[PDB]
């Protein structure tokens, strides 16, 4: 019977209405989940072929797949062979299968991150809020071997080690890279993959409230222009005397 | 007596069904290229930077 | 870091100190005696509330 | 059950006049303001105190879910 | 007459749906190793041993 | 001649919607009849890309699903049509079922009684949906009922075996649940031509009671242009929801893949079926509850046979007005308590709140309806 | 059953009068019943002066609605002046067919 | 209610009691055939349909 | 299944692993080879009995 602390809400470029997200989070995040997270996390429904035109150019991503080459299967009289890699191919797994996460990982087999944003009460600010957290245990309380203290975690005992500091990265611009900025640009990364939809949506909800504010102030006059017959009659009743 | 406009409209192109017809069909097609324009615009001024293409010009032309 | 700098920036109104004087007075007899009961999550769970409640209207703006 | 068929109706007469001999909106924001008063009037005597317990339930119930586990 | 025709057709799509033979008769003995609950996608619920 | 009256096809549609008495005041609650037809015509068009893209096994199912949403060329756009059209089609059917009893609608026996049947009809047809994506929520709802009709006194025990095809949940549970959602649709389309037959016998009721045959009018042009205006209205709505805030309405617990092991921490179901969960929670023991929930549709049924009054209609009846918005208010109070845990405190109201449904139906109408006859003396 | 509580009963009709609605559209008791095949018979046997009246207090009272509407104050239906036109051919159908079924018990 | 009171439709009722029991009758052991319904197949064994 | 490489194998299945899927297959490719029986035969008699003056 332990209580839950609920993430507060910050003031996101892309937060409502009609705005966007831009692009340069994006594209510095990637980069964050490239050199940090990946080497135990999965993206297997995210491919190489889906950042052709929202982070990078064709090339410029198309180069990030000679960086790793992918075990392939049956080919001719010597399958199992490595092949370079190319534009179609998917982000590759780490492990040959899942079950080996609980060997290394102390039986915790690792969430996967193509659906964490909406699979959370909270959203895109119950992981940011996740990251600043870790904190000390109070007067107390007893932890097992490999076990952290977060307040925000409902089992307040998380296995994972905080692996976000300062200078853990250098950012390809050179913005300072600090703890409160890697941590915002993870966030905004993941969101997007969570939906690639976000962005062509909020323009097809502008472009029709104003076919609908064209076409329904003039049906209504034609209606209006029948019911005035029946709606401007008179009657009698004189009966016989 | 005096001009109003409707009262040349009515008479041009309105009687039989016929040029009630034509002007439909060739009503909206000097309609559609005009909003189309007016609408994307908004778009891009409200909140102009964040998109790609506002960027992309650091990889341009060498 | 520029959260590090904000962060007792936005200890400093009163709304958050009451709670911070109320863990101590809890602390202090949780560790007198191995006979207590009280583990101070609770008391802790309001002092992080209130202080980040405030730092969110703010941090943005002091980033880069 | 067309029309010729329904009913015998007496001595009574109507008035009807042509809808391009008039106007749609004779008076929009003079008789429609007045009138949506004496209808919601008349009517909401009966309908807004049944709406009123449910809120009085709800803020005694959430009230104590929350200090039965934060003292 | 029509008994059979419809006698058939109760058990078509049913009566152990064909692929239910495997695992019921199986003759495995214990994939899961001592002291663990390990689950089986068979009798549609996850079997353990 | 005239050609619609002496043609043998024509002359059909013209004694049906064209050319029928209707009465004079019909006001828009009248309207939803309408919207329902629109509202059953867009789920059967959309339904068909989600099985001809659909893959029926059971390795897939998880996947199947978030595949199609990126992946297929305007997959986003339908995938939420199908699942925010089905939360329109239970509102337009609450507000239809609930006006005809204020007025007095179910003095038709012939159309009141084959109404209730399409009212079991549908709920089946969602349920089974709601059990396709497969992910954590459609598993734990699935175990919870197909249990819970093993009760049944001789019959219970030999039932869950046929409908799983197997022990349990496998590789069979697409090929039937999608062979019986599937199949439910079109028996709805059949009593609906019948639904309406018995009604061009006698024409529409109108909101005061009396009968009025000294004003007809005919049904064009004047409720062929107020329909029209409806069904607009109501596009605009359904639009606002998928392009601004789709995911409004349903739970962030059905994405968690597809794994027999996880432990889903809260279970409860969307938000139309929250009023029937109170119910089968409130009582204690196995048999008794499933009693308690079939009761509710099975009450609609000894409806005109309870009825005690001069009038018809609660237009004139100030002390019966009162109730109606009782009951209503009623059942706003086992929307919320069914979707939260037992609790200390949700016990005592959560089954305070449900025999009322049944006293004041069973017990209270008749009899004030009696008081109102005797002080105005017949 | 009560005498000293007859005022009483008289003020809660005149009340419960004016709270229902149907003498700001002209309307008399009478003519608000519910027509099934007992109230259509004694219908038919009324003479031609009181059948014609009914169907115009029954048509200009069903186009106030059709409006919105409602009669100037100085047109309401009083309370006593309303008379009971249709009782007296209703009682009589009634005790015809209590008589025609006890007859088939017999 | 009073206008079904009767001696006649008591009649009526103990007169086609032969009606509803045979009705009934037919309807419960054909609902045993049409259903498979071993449970009450096996009360007589001499419908070995079970293969 | 509509795969363009799972398609043929489907059938292969369906006529070896189902209960009397082997029955309910030859129903469906026999019970048109006769559809189009009946066909020939409908129209030719309206070819000799003066039917078309419907
Ligand atoms: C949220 C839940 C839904 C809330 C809807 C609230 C609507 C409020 C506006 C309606 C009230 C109003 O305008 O005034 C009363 C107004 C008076 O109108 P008249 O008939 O002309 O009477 C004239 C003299 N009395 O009342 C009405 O119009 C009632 C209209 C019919 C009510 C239909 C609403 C349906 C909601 C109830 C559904 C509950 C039962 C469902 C049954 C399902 C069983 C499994
Ligand atoms: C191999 C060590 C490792 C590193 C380094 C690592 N991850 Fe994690 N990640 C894990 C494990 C293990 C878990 C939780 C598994 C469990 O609790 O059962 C996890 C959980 C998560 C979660 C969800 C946290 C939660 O509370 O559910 C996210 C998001 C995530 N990882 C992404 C990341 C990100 C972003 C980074 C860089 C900040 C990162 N991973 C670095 C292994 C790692
Ligand atoms: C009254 C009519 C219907 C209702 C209320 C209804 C309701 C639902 C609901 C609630 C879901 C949940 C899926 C989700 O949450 O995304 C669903 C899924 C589904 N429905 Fe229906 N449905 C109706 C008609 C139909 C019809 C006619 C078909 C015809 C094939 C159909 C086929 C499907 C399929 C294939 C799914 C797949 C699950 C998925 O893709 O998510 N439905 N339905
Ligand atoms: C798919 C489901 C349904 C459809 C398509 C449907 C459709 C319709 C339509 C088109 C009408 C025309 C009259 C009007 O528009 O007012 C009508 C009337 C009516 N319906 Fe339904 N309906 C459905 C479900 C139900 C249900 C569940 C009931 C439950 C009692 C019901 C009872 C009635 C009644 C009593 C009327 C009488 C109209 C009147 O009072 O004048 N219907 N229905």
């Amino acid at each position: 019977t332990d209580l839950e602390l609920h993430a507060p809400s910050y003031p996101w470029s892309h937060r409502g209405l009609l705005s966007s997200l831009d692009h340069t989070s994006i594209r510095r995040g990637f980069q964050v989940y490239k050199q940090v997270c990946s080497s135990c996390h999965s993206m297997d429904y995210v491919a190489y072929r889906h950042l052709v035109g929202v982070c990078y150019t064709e090339e410029e991503a198309k180069a990030l797949a000679e960086e790793v080459e992918v075990q392939d299967g049956p080919n001719e009289d010597g399958e199992m062979f490595m092949r370079p890699g190319k534009l179609s191919d998917y982000f590759p797994k780490p492990y040959p299968n899942p079950e080996a996460a609980r060997a290394a990982n102390n039986g915790a087999l690792p969430p996967d991150l193509s659906y964490i944003v909406r699979a959370r009460h909270g959203g895109e600010d119950y992981v940011f809020s996740l990251l600043t957290g870790y904190c000390e245990p109070p007067t107390g309380v007893s932890l097992r071997e490999g076990l952290y203290f977060n307040p925000y975690f409902p089992g307040q005992a998380i296995a994972m080690a905080p692996p976000i500091y300062n200078e853990v990265l250098e950012f390809d611009d050179g913005t300072p890279a600090t703890m409160s900025q890697v941590a915002k640009d993870v966030c905004t990364f993941l969101r997007w993959a969570s939906e690639p939809e976000h962005d062509h949506r909020k323009r097809m909800g502008l472009k029709m409230l104003m076919m609908m504010g064209l076409l329904l102030p003039l049906v209504y006059a034609m209606k209006r222009h029948k019911w005035s017959v029946l709606k401007s009659r008179k009657l009698a009743y004189r009966p016989p005397k | 007596a005096a001009p109003t406009l409707t009262a040349r409209l009515y008479s041009l192109l309105f009687r039989r069904t016929s040029t009630f017809a034509l002007t439909i069909a060739v009503g909206a097609l000097f309609f559609e290229r005009a909003f189309d324009q007016g609408a994307d615009a908004i778009y891009e001024h409200i909140n102009q930077g964040k998109l790609w293409k506002h960027i992309k010009h650091k990889y341009e032309n060498k | 870091d520029p959260l590090t700098t904000v962060r007792e920036q936005c200890e400093q109104i009163e709304k958050c100190i009451k709670a911070r004087e109320r863990l101590e007075l809890c602390d202090q007899r949780v560790s007198s005696r191995s006979q207590t009961e009280e583990d101070c999550t609770e008391e802790l769970f309001d002092f992080l509330h209130a202080r980040d409640h405030c730092v969110a209207h703010k941090l943005f703006n002091s980033l880069k | 059950r067309e029309f010729g068929h329904l009913t015998r109706m007496r001595h009574v007469i109507t008035y009807s006049l042509s809808p391009f001999e008039q106007r749609a909106f004779p008076h929009y924001f003079t008789k429609g303001i007045p009138n949506v008063l004496r209808r919601t009037r008349a009517c909401i005597l009966r309908v807004a105190p049944p709406f009123v317990v449910f809120y009085l339930v709800y803020t005694w119930g959430t009230q104590e879910f929350e200090k039965s586990k934060r003292k | 007459a029509a008994k059979n025709a419809v006698s058939q057709f109760v058990s078509s799509m049913s009566a152990s749906a064909d692929v239910l033979a495997m695992s019921k008769i199986e003759i495995k003995l214990s994939d899961i190793p001592e002291g663990k609950n390990m689950a089986f996608k068979w009798r549609g619920k996850p079997l353990f041993v | 001649t005239n050609i619609r009256k002496s043609h043998p096809l024509m002359k059909i549609i013209n004694n049906a919607f064209i050319d029928l008495p209707a009465p004079s005041n019909i006001s828009s609650w009248w309207n939803f009849g309408s919207l329902l037809g629109i509202c059953l015509i867009l789920q059967i068009l959309t339904g068909l890309f989600l099985a001809m893209h659909y893959t029926s096994d059971t390795t897939t199912a998880f996947s199947s699903v978030t595949h199609i949403c990126r992946d297929v060329n305007y997959g986003w756009v339908i995938r939420y049509l199908h699942a925010n059209g089905a939360s329109m089609f239970f509102i337009c059917l609450f507000i239809h079922v609930g006006r005809g009893l204020y007025y007095g609608s179910y003095m038709f026996l012939e159309t009141w009684n084959i109404g209730v049947v399409l009212l079991f009809t549908v709920m089946a047809t969602a349920f089974m949906g709601y059990v396709l994506p497969w992910g954590q929520m459609s598993f734990w709802g699935a175990t919870v009922i197909t249990n819970l009709l093993s009760a049944i006194p001789y019959i219970g025990t030999d039932l869950v075996e046929w409908i799983w095809g197997g022990f349990s949940v496998d590789k069979a549970t697409l090929t039937r649940f999608f062979a019986f959602h599937f199949i439910l649709p079109f028996i709805i389309t059949a009593l609906a031509a019948v639904h309406l037959l018995f009604l061009h016998e006698t024409g529409s009721n109108n909101p005061t009671g009396i009968s009025s045959d000294m004003d007809k009018i005919p049904f064009h042009p004047y409720y062929t242009i107020k329909d029209i205006l409806g069904a607009l209205f109501m596009m605009l709505i359904l639009l606002i929801l998928v392009l601004f805030s789709p995911d409004l309405l349903g739970d962030p617990d059905n994405y968690t893949p597809a794994n027999p092991l996880n432990t889903p921490p809260h279970i409860k179901p969307e938000w139309y079926f929250l009023f029937a969960y109170a119910i089968l929670r409130s009582i204690p023991n196995k048999l008794g509850g499933v009693l308690a929930l079939v009761a509710s549709i099975l009450i609609l049924i000894l409806m005109p046979m309870l009825h005690t009054s001069k009038q018809r209609s609660m237009m004139f009846r100030p002390l019966s007005q009162c109730l109606f918005w009782m009951l209503v208010a009623d059942l706003i109070t086992l929307t919320w308590i069914g979707g939260q845990p037992v609790e200390h405190p949700f016990i005592i109201i959560g089954q305070l709140a449900s025999i009322l449904y049944f006293l004041i139906i069973l017990v209270l109408m008749p009899i004030t309806s009696i008081i109102e006859n005797n002080l105005l003396k017949w | 059953a009560v005498a000293a509580s007859s005022k009483w009963l008289e003020g809660i009709r005149k009340w419960y009068y004016n709270a229902a609605g149907f003498n700001k559209l002209g309307l008399m008791r009478d003519d608000t019943i519910y027509e099934d095949d007992d109230v259509k018979e004694a219908i038919r046997r009324l003479p031609e002066n009181l059948y014609n009246d009914r169907v115009f207090r029954i048509k200009r009272a069903l186009d106030l609605t059709m409006r919105q509407q409602i009669l100037p104050k100085e047109q309401w239906t009083k309370y006593e002046e309303d008379k009971f036109y249709l009782e007296p051919y209703l009682k009589e159908v009634i005790r015809e067919r209590k008589e025609r079924e006890e007859w088939a018990k017999k | 209610l009073s206008r079904f009171l009767g001696p006649r439709y008591r009649e009526l009722a103990r007169n086609w009691i032969p009606t509803a029991s045979m009705w009934g009758a037919v309807g419960a052991v054909g609902l045993v055939w049409a259903t498979d319904w071993r449970l009450i197949l096996d009360w007589v064994p001499y419908i070995n349909g079970k293969f």
